[PDB]
């Protein structure tokens, strides 16, 4: 499974990315650190897509695609 | 964060257009002008000025999408923020608005207190 990390996020970021994320697909496994948020990715959104959205808010090397 | 920041609030419609504009009041926001649609906006986005379109993802002879990639295929306006004013959050459009370049999705109506935060984003993350 590709695991998406998101790596370094905001106060009241984890929340709202948290609830941005929410948008474009479902969150598992959320970890809330203090500043992060690792959840599975669901594989439903090309990953020239997802990074496309997320791209709202945060950028193409915070995101990465391991399994 | 300018409170005087130059809302082209494309949009159709006039109370809408009204609110926003109230609670861009009640929120201290109180710079805003109205088009009418996107050769309307291209037209006047030809002129130029514009600094944020809240636009609404539709309107006549050219809508929110094509302004957007013509505004991108272009060599001049290649660039602008739209803030895409969608009814509703919806992935689509938050991606097509993404694979043509869109900067940024609201829902309405929000209190004063909403259209706060989404406001802030977009500034966080052009950089403004």
């Amino acid at each position: 499974p590709r695991r998406i990390i998101l790596s370094r996020l905001k106060a009241g970021e984890v929340d709202l990315l948290e609830e941005e994320l929410g948008h474009l697909t479902t969150l598992t496994d959320v970890v809330k650190g203090a500043d992060s948020l690792s959840a599975i990715l669901p594989g439903d959104i090309a990953e020239d897509d997802i990074t496309a959205v997320l791209c709202f808010v945060i950028e193409a090397d915070q995101i990465t695609f391991e399994t | 964060a300018d409170k005087e920041l130059k809302f082209l609030v494309v949009d159709d419609f006039s109370t809408m257009r009204r609110i926003v504009r109230n609670l861009l009041k009640e929120l201290g926001f109180n710079n805003v002008e109205e088009a009418e649609d996107g050769v309307d906006a291209l037209n006047k986005l030809q002129a130029g000025g514009y600094g944020f379109v809240i636009s609404d993802w539709n309107m006549p002879n050219m809508d929110g999408l094509e302004l957007l990639k013509t505004i991108r295929a272009d060599g001049a306006m290649s660039a602008l923020p739209v803030l895409m004013v969608t009814a509703e959050a919806k992935k689509e459009n938050i991606i097509a608005a993404a694979q043509a370049g869109a900067s940024g999705y609201v829902v309405k109506p929000f209190t004063a207190a909403t259209l706060e935060e989404k406001l802030n984003k977009i500034f966080e993350k052009l950089g403004m």
